[PDB]
């Protein structure tokens, strides 16, 4: 989850999210360089009494202004598309979990073996237990085995929603009549939080996601206990 | 035919600056107030 | 740009009145609604 | 039928100061007044209907 | 005489004036809506106690600022005033159709008011995506009133586009080729072509939404074999060209302001600037699905939209660099209008570069539907368009009015605004990176500090807006009449004096072929 | 006195009456769909028809009667009409996009096939083929009408234009009969949605195009057109060819490929 | 043949993010197979792979809606 | 190139009238005959209350709210089936 | 055959359209439809700029393909020069004659 005064991304929980952090650092360096160069050149154009107001030939400089930006874009595109095709590469999941969006809560279905499903609602602020997080905690968390490739299938039973977990680099829209697939792999046990990311009406702000990542053996016993 | 020149090529009078202050106050003030009164309306019908 | 001197000069006092009335036309109606928000909810 | 365009050219080029929408004569003035009455009356009725639709009615 | 002049106009200047007045009024509505947004978010918890109302406020803010403030001011206002004057034309091609484009806007605005007042409003976002905008999640008249508001605004801008294209192609001096028209006239021509091609697709999409809501069609309804994602394609096929439509006339004005206050007779690399605006217009039609990177898109499609989106940076950079090259060697007049233009160049650039971050579909997975996108577009669009408008307004107010502003007051207004917008939006980058969703009435506690600062920024811009109204009052109150303007030899719009006569160019300019 | 060739138009009320008619028609549809009343809508349609009638009457007064349409003014009207047609093509493009999206990836609710389970499409070889022959024939007759006008032949211009209008009317009555006879409706899922809204907008454009040709017929009867000056006829013919081409794309896409 | 079934493997017919057709195809394949083994007196056990794949992938409310429509005679796919 | 006649080369109007009466109206007369001969009312199909058809998310704004605008009782069933 | 019966522009054109048609027949351009061709532009052979008043705006395209047009009021009296290229222009006022 986010912590007070955070400037950057949540720490990476997945190897894909770590890839994104290094790609963002690379892209942000280019953004900071270009914006500061433009500001500096502005200051440079504005700080001399020297003048040159006759027609200036544009041909030579327009080569530099076209080729250099083109190279910079390629230096962003190369690692960008590497991560894109990396993300999409065949994963062989061990488990499939479905989430259905509703106004305004998530449902989860784990139907590889038994019929396990349940609803996951926000804890109202008045009911939080001491040290729990306003607008983030749910009654029933999404328990998942750690260090395993999981296939999440996302849909909706009503309007659009979007199923997001920033620390795992995940955001997948929840569209009725459609079954969208993403893959999830946590390097670490823990609690990982996210929030509905497609405006779905009056309680859009109030239908969070909580993943609980634990060893397989705990996941298996939890599953059996939820039937 | 039509009036020409500064202060005449406009649909409001600038003949008196205090009358103009009142018109500008009502014009811009009515724009700025409207969303406050629409929120009030929506809070009250509920 | 060059211009004539003002036909109807606006003194510092006249500017203070213009500015004051302009600011109040924006602040008072919004202020009134925002002050009474709690009253609106009980309906 | 016969070509009466020269007659219409004389009517519509008459140096009488009238705008083209009133230059055909009294009928233009009537069709203008009916159009503007329906528009301004209809617009007042749309505002009434807004007023009505803006509040619940059990 | 009043009705004949102001309701029955066939004069490009008076219609331009009506557009600027309309746009200014709309700007106050949009501003009040923005301040209600930042008041809801200015401390943790609820202010309105009603997130449907919050969502209606967010939706209305966007529609007002885009359709009733920016487009009317830039195309309706500056377009109508300046385009005939800059090409020596006695009016628009279709001076009477021109008046209907104007008069469709008050009823368009009334339909949007009506939508907010009836039932619980349209709390859809300005994208109006089904099924949230459909007849089950948004039963009643509100969404239908929003759709009709867009229909009237669409007709206005399409007829406006036909008028501008025809005027700019047909009504120049016979010796003046398209490569002798000022950059602002090019910016309006290219804008009009994007409007002509984009708005009919929006019109088709929202008409299908209207039939889904009222005639039991199922274009967007899976139960009948429809698809919500079809709506998104039709919307954004319009919506991406729309964001270039909102900035292009600003690019035109910035070229004129930087040239003028640099004491240059012309912008650097004129043909490069024409090329860049045409290239941006063209590329603006092939990038739309970068709004849809999280809907479940195949990897090859995501790769294509990432790549096509990024190449827009090349023509845009040529413009930014050419503006800098225009300043280079200038006798700089530090006028208020120049300050707006230099702010524009810097802030537009920051917003453009966050665009390039978002173009990368792999990062956009994490940044989509967050405050990073909000930060992005309040830099490029909100600051870019508003800074170009304020620069234009300050620069050309004495042409339109015949009266001068107090420059000292105008510089004070610029300083306050520059501080306010940066305090408001810069922190929204941190909120986005750290995962705060957009379209939220409330946020987890960790997001409090940046939300508090952003809401304080919004009040500083409010003080700037109130001050702008007083500054316009002071100019009309004092009546300092314009005498002499510099550089009329390369700024034809000033050459008929201030304000120009009702009829200009009754005798056309003389331009020969050497 | 101007020394340019362009037209400074008399101040006119028709832009304002047109804008207000747009408010009455849209708020009228809202009252019809939600508040069970047709009153605003009928006022809106009435003011819209009055606006169009008086506006285009005035254009005829300005041109035929007052001589304001110089070649420069005529060239502007040519651009205007082409740009208007382009915007109508992009409108139809949205409906073709919706059709191809729905029909190339039929969802499970349809049975995962196109046409959907339970839909019995019309035979494209029956009335739809007749409709095609009728609009193609009308493109030939209007071309005859155009050539007769340019060659100064009043009677053959009037015959050819009458034939064109009659084929327009025939297409409209054939389509109204097909609508009545069709065993699917606009409520029959995305098949009925795409069929009726796309052919329905096309049908509206045929009625508008037919009306425009009827205006040109009555202007020809009253000798308004010269053998060299008749932009209203040319505009009506461009629009009519537009209507024909949109039909050919509907026929190939919806009736034939989508059957 | 393939016991220790964990979940539905990658299927090169359905390699993208939209898996709607994967769920639907396996649902159809199960009920077609299951029909063919009643019509030929055979054994439903042969159909098992399809049952497991559609149960893994298909939302419960979709399976449940399709089952209701087969019973009502309103299921639009060919079984 | 399913079309073979020499370019007719007289008055433009004369050629287009020739095409109107010699090719276009004959084609319409022919298609009119073909339509006359495939014209008879065909047997209406068995009603199945498919959930993707006869959509009603909101009542229509005319009649009883349940009849489409060009409702034909012979061939258009309601959600509950054909009318008696 | 053609039975005729369609008016010609010669018969039925009126107002400004007719005035433009008849002036074009005489090779004249009172409504400024055509670009004037430049003289050498010297003090002895200035560009002659007709006007119906005592001043007219000139735009000077100093060199072929210049994108910048130089604009200035040409007054009745002595020839004036383009402030960019010094080319000479002289106003030739005239009553709006027939
Ligand atoms: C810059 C736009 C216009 C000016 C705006 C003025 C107002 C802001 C000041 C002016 C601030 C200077 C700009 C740099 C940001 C400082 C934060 C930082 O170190 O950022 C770090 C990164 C992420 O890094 C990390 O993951 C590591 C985090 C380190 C942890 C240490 C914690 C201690 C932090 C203490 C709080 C300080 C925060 C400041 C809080 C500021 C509150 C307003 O954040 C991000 O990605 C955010 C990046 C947003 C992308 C926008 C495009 C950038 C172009 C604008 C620059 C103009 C150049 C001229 C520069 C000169 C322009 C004046
Ligand atoms: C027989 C006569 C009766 C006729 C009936 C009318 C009555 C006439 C009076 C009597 C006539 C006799 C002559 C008196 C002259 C006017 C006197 C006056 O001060 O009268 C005041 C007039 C004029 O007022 C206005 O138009 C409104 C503006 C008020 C002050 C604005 C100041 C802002 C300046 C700063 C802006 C900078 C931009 C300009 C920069 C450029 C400057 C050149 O009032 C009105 O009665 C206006 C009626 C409608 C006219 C069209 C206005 C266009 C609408 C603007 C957009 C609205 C958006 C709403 C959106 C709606 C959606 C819900
Ligand atoms: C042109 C477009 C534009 C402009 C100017 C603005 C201006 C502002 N907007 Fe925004 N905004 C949008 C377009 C714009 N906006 C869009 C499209 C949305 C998304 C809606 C959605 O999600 O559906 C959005 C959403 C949005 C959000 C996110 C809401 C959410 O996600 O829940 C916030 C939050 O802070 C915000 C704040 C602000 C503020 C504080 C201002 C301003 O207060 C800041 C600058 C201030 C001004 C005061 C402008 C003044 C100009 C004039 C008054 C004209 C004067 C006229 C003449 C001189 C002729 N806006
Ligand atoms: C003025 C309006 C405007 C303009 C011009 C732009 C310009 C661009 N925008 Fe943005 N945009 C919006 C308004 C605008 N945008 C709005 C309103 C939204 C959100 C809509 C909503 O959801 O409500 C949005 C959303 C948006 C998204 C979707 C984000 C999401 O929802 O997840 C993306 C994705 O790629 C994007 C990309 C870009 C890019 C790449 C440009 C490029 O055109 C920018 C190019 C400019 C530069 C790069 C700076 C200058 C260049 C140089 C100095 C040269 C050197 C630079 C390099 C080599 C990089 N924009
Ligand atoms: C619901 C569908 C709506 C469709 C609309 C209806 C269409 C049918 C008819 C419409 C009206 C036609 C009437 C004909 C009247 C003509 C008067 C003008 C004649 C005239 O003045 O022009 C003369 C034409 O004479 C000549 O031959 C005569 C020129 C030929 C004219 C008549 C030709 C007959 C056309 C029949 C159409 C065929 C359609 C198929 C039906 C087959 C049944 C036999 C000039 O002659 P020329 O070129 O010098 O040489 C002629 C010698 N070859
Ligand atoms: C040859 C055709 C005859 C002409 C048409 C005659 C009558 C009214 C039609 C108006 C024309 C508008 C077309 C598009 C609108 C909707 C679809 C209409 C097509 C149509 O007529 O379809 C009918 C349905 O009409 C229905 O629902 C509804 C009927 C009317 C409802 C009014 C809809 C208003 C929509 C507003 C559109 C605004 C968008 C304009 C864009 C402007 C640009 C900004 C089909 O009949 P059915 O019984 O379902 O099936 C046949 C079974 N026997
Ligand atoms: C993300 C990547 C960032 C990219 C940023 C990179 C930018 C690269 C910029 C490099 C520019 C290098 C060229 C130097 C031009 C400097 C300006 C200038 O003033 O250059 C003049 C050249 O102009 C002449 O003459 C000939 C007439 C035409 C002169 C052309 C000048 C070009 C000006 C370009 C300015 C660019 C500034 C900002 C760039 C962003 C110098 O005049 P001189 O009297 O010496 O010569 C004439 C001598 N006689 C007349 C006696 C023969
Ligand atoms: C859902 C409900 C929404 C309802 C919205 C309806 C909105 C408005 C309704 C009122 C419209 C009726 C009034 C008729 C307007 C005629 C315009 C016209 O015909 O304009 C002409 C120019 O446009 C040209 O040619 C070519 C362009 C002709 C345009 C024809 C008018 C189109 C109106 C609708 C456009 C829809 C846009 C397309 C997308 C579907 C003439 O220009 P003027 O400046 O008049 O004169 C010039 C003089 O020199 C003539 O002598
Ligand atoms: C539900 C209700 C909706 C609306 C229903 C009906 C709508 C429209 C009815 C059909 C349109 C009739 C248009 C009549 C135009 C007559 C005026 C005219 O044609 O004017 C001509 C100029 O053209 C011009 O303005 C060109 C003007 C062209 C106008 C283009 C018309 C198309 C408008 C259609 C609106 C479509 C909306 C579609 C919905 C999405 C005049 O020049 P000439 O002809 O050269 O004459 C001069 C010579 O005589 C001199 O010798
Ligand atoms: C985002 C937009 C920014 C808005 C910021 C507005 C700044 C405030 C402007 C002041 O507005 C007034 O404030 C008074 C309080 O100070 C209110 O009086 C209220 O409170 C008084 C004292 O408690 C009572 O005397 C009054 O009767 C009672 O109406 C009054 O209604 C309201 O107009
Ligand atoms: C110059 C132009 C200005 C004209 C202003 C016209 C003002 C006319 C106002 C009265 O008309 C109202 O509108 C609705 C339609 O007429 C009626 O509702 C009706 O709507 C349904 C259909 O007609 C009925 O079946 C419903 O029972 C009923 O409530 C309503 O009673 C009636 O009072
Ligand atoms: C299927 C839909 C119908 C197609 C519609 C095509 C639209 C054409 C508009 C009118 O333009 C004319 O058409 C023919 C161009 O191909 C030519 O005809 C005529 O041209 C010559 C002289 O006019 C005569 O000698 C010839 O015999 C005769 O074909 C003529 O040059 C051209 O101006
Ligand atoms: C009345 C007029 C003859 C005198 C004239 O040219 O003014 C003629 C010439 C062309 C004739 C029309 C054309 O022949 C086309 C139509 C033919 C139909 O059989 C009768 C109506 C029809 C619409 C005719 C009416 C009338 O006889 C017209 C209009
Ligand atoms: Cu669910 Cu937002
Ligand atoms: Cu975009
Ligand atoms: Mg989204
Ligand atoms: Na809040
Ligand atoms: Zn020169």
């Amino acid at each position: 989850m986010a912590y007070p005064m955070q400037l950057g991304f949540q720490d990476a929980t997945s190897p894909i999210m770590e890839e994104l952090l290094h790609f963002h650092d690379h892209t942000l360096m280019i953004v900071f360089l270009i914006s500061s160069l433009v500001l500096y050149i502005i200051s440079l154009m504005l700080t001399t009494k020297l003048t040159h107001t006759s027609t200036m030939d544009a041909q030579e400089v327009e080569t530099i202004w076209t080729i250099l930006p083109a190279i910079i874009l390629i230096l962003i595109a190369l690692p960008s598309l590497r991560i894109l095709y990396m993300m999409d590469e065949i994963n062989n999941p061990s488990l499939t979990v479905k989430t259905m969006g509703h106004q305004w809560y998530w449902s989860y279905e784990y139907t590889d073996y038994e019929d396990l499903s349940f609803d996951s609602y926000m804890i109202p602020t008045s009911e939080l237990k001491p040290g729990e997080l306003r607008l983030l905690e749910v009654d029933n968390r999404v328990v998942l085995p750690m260090e395993m490739t999981i296939r999440m299938l996302v849909s909706s039973e009503d309007v659009l929603h979007s199923w997001a977990v920033p620390s795992l680099g995940l955001k997948t829209d929840a569209i009725p009549g459609r079954l969208n697939q993403t893959t999830l792999m946590s390097s670490r046990p823990g609690l990982y939080y996210g929030q509905c990311s497609e405006i779905c009406g009056s309680n859009h702000s109030f239908m969070p996601i909580v993943l609980e990542l634990v060893p397989l053996k705990y996941f298996e016993k939890w599953s059996a206990s939820m039937l | 035919h039509y009036e020409e020149g500064p202060g005449k090529n406009i649909p409001f009078s600038v003949e008196n600056k205090w009358r103009l202050l009142a018109m500008m106050t009502l014009f811009f003030g009515s724009g700025f107030a409207a969303p406050f009164f629409i929120v009030r309306h929506q809070l009250l019908k509920k | 740009i060059t211009a004539k001197p003002a036909k109807t000069p606006t003194s510092p006092k006249e500017q203070a009145i213009g500015l004051s009335v302009t600011f109040l036309s924006f602040l008072l109606p919004a202020g009134w609604v925002l002050y009474h928000l709690d009253n609106y909810k009980k309906s | 039928f016969e070509n009466r365009v020269a007659e219409k050219q004389k009517l519509f080029q008459e140096d009488n100061g009238l705008p083209v929408h009133l230059k055909g004569g009294a009928t233009d003035n009537i069709l203008y007044r009916v159009t503007m009455t329906l528009c301004l009356g209809g617009t007042l009725y749309s505002l009434y209907c807004l007023g009505w639709a803006s509040f619940p009615h059990k | 005489m009043f009705i004949n002049r102001w309701l029955f106009s066939t004069n490009h200047k008076d219609i331009g004036t009506l557009y600027l007045l309309f746009g200014a009024w709309a700007g106050m509505v949009g501003t009040a809506l923005s301040l209600l947004i930042r008041a809801e978010l200015g401390q943790p918890g609820t202010l309105l106690g009603d997130d449907q109302i919050y969502n209606v406020v967010v939706t209305a803010h966007a529609f007002v600022m885009i359709f009733f403030m920016v487009m009317p001011i830039m195309i309706g206002g500056f377009g109508n005033w300046l385009v005939p004057l800059m090409i020596g034309a006695p009016d628009m091609a279709f001076p009477r159709m021109n008046n209907m484009s104007f008069w469709l806007l008050p009823p368009s605005f009334l339909l949007l008011l009506a939508s907010s007042m009836v039932e619980a409003g349209a709390g859809t976002g300005w994208t109006v995506y089904p099924p949230l905008a459909g007849n089950l999640a948004h039963a009643g008249a509100s969404v239908d009133l929003t759709i009709f508001s867009l229909h009237l605004a669409g007709v206005s801008s399409i007829l406006g586009a036909i008028n501008f294209i025809t005027t700019i192609i047909n009504m120049k001096p016979p010796a003046m080729s398209q490569y002798q028209t000022p950059l602002f006239v090019w910016s309006v021509m290219i804008t009009a072509v994007l409007l002509l091609l984009s708005l009919p697709v929006l019109a088709a999409g929202i008409t299908m939404l209207l039939t889904d809501r009222n005639l039991n069609t199922t274009f967007f309804d899976p139960a009948g074999g429809g698809d919500p994602i079809l709506y998104q394609h039709l919307f954004w096929f319009f919506g991406h060209p729309e964001v270039y439509i909102l900035i292009l006339p600003g690019f035109g004005m910035i070229s004129h302001i930087v040239t003028y206050y640099s004491g240059k007779k012309e912008p650097f690399g004129y043909m490069g600037m024409v090329w860049a605006m045409m290239s941006i217009g063209f590329l603006g039609f092939i990038v739309w699905a970068h709004h849809m990177f999280t809907v479940g898109m195949d990897v090859d499609t995501r790769a294509y939209f990432t790549s096509a989106t990024m190449i827009i940076a090349i023509p845009t950079g040529v413009k930014v660099f050419s503006w800098l090259a225009t300043l280079h060697g200038g006798n700089i007049k530090w006028s208020p209008a120049m300050m707006w233009a230099l702010g524009f160049i810097f802030l537009f650039t920051v917003g453009g570069l966050t665009g390039i971050v978002l173009a990368n579909s792999s990062l956009d997975i994490v940044l989509h539907d967050t405050y990073y996108v909000v930060a992005h577009f309040h830099y490029v669009l909100s600051m870019g368009a508003v800074f170009a408008i304020m620069g234009g307004f300050v620069h050309w107010f004495p042409l339109f009015s015949g009266y001068t502003l107090n420059d000292t007051w105008a510089k004070i207004h610029f300083a306050i605004m520059f501080v306010g917008v940066n305090m408001t939006f810069f922190p929204q980058h941190f909120l986005g990176l750290s995962g705060m969703p957009r379209r939220y009435s409330d946020y987890p506690d960790a997001y409090t500090m940046w939300n508090t600062i952003s809401s304080m920024g919004s009040f500083i811009s409010l003080t700037a807006v109130m001050l702008m109204v007083f500054i316009i009052w002071e100019a009309f109150a004092s009546k300092r009449e314009v005498l002499t303007v510099d550089l009329t030899t390369t700024n034809l719009e000033w050459l008929n004096g201030c304000p120009p006569p009702y009829h200009t160019f009754e005798e056309p300019t003389y331009v020969n072929l050497k | 006195h101007q020394t340019h060739a362009y037209h400074m138009v008399n101040p006119s009320p028709w832009p304002l009456t047109g804008a207000l008619s747009a408010l009455l028609m849209t708020s009228g549809l809202t009252m019809w769909f939600h508040f069970n009343s047709m009153t605003l809508l009928m006022i809106g349609l009435t003011t819209n028809m009055l606006t169009m009638y008086q506006w285009w009457r005035d254009v005829i007064r300005e041109s035929t009667f007052q001589g304001h349409h110089t070649p420069a003014v005529q060239k502007g009207l040519r651009y205007g009409m082409i740009l208007f047609i382009i915007s109508e093509v992009l409108f139809f493009t949205g409906f073709f996009w919706a059709f191809y999206h729905s029909s190339l990836a039929p969802t499970p609710e349809l049975g995962g096939c196109w046409p959907p389970t339970g839909i019995h499409p019309l035979n494209p070889l029956e009335v739809p083929l007749l409709n095609t022959s009728v609009l193609l024939a009308s493109g030939v007759s209007i071309t005859w009408a155009h050539h007769s006008l340019m060659e100064g032949d009043r009677k053959h211009m009037l015959q050819a234009l009458f034939i064109t209008i009659t084929l327009g009317v025939y297409f409209t009555l054939l389509q109204a009969s097909e609508y009545y006879e069709a065993p699917f409706t606009i409520s029959d899922g995305v098949y009925g949605s795409t069929f009726f809204v796309a052919t329905g907008f096309h049908g509206l454009h045929v009625i508008i195009g037919s009306t425009f040709l009827i205006v040109c017929f009555f202007r020809q009867l009253k000798f308004h057109f010269t053998s060299n000056h008749h932009f209203g006829f040319e505009a009506a013919a461009w629009y009519w060819h537009f209507v024909d081409v949109v039909w050919l794309f509907l026929y190939v896409s919806i009736y034939w490929w989508g059957s | 043949k393939i016991k220790n079934y964990q979940t539905a493997p990658f299927d090169s017919r359905f390699p993208n993010q939209n898996q709607t057709r994967n769920c639907w195809q396996n649902y159809l394949d199960f009920h077609r197979c299951e029909k063919a083994m009643t019509a030929k007196g055979g054994d439903v056990s042969v159909c098992e792979w399809y049952r497991r794949v559609y149960k893994s992938l298909c939302p419960i409310s979709w399976v449940s809606t399709w089952d209701d429509r087969r019973a009502e005679g309103t299921f639009p796919g060919k079984i | 190139a399913s079309a073979a006649k020499g370019d007719h080369g007289g008055t433009g109007a004369r050629t287009w009238r020739f095409l109107t009466f010699g090719l276009a109206l004959p084609s319409v007369a022919l298609c009119t005959l073909n339509s006359w001969l495939h014209s008879g009312h065909r047997e209406r199909p068995a009603f199945i209350p498919y959930h993707h058809l006869r959509i009603r998310t909101k009542p229509f704004s005319w009649g009883d709210g349940n009849h489409t605008f060009f409702h034909n009782p012979r061939v258009n069933p309601l959600p509950t089936g054909y009318e008696k | 055959a053609s039975g005729g019966g369609v008016p010609t522009d010669e018969e039925q054109a009126t107002g400004l359209e007719r005035e433009v048609m008849l002036a074009a027949r005489k090779g004249q351009d009172p409504y400024n439809i055509l670009a004037p061709k430049a003289t050498s532009g010297t003090k002895e052979d200035p560009n002659l700029v007709p006007s119906i008043t005592n001043k007219r705006i000139v735009g000077c395209i100093c060199e072929e393909d210049n994108s910048t047009v130089i604009w200035f009021w040409l007054h009745k009296g002595e020839a004036q020069r383009c402030p960019s290229c010094g080319t000479h222009y002289k106003l030739v006022p005239h009553q709006l004659a027939h």
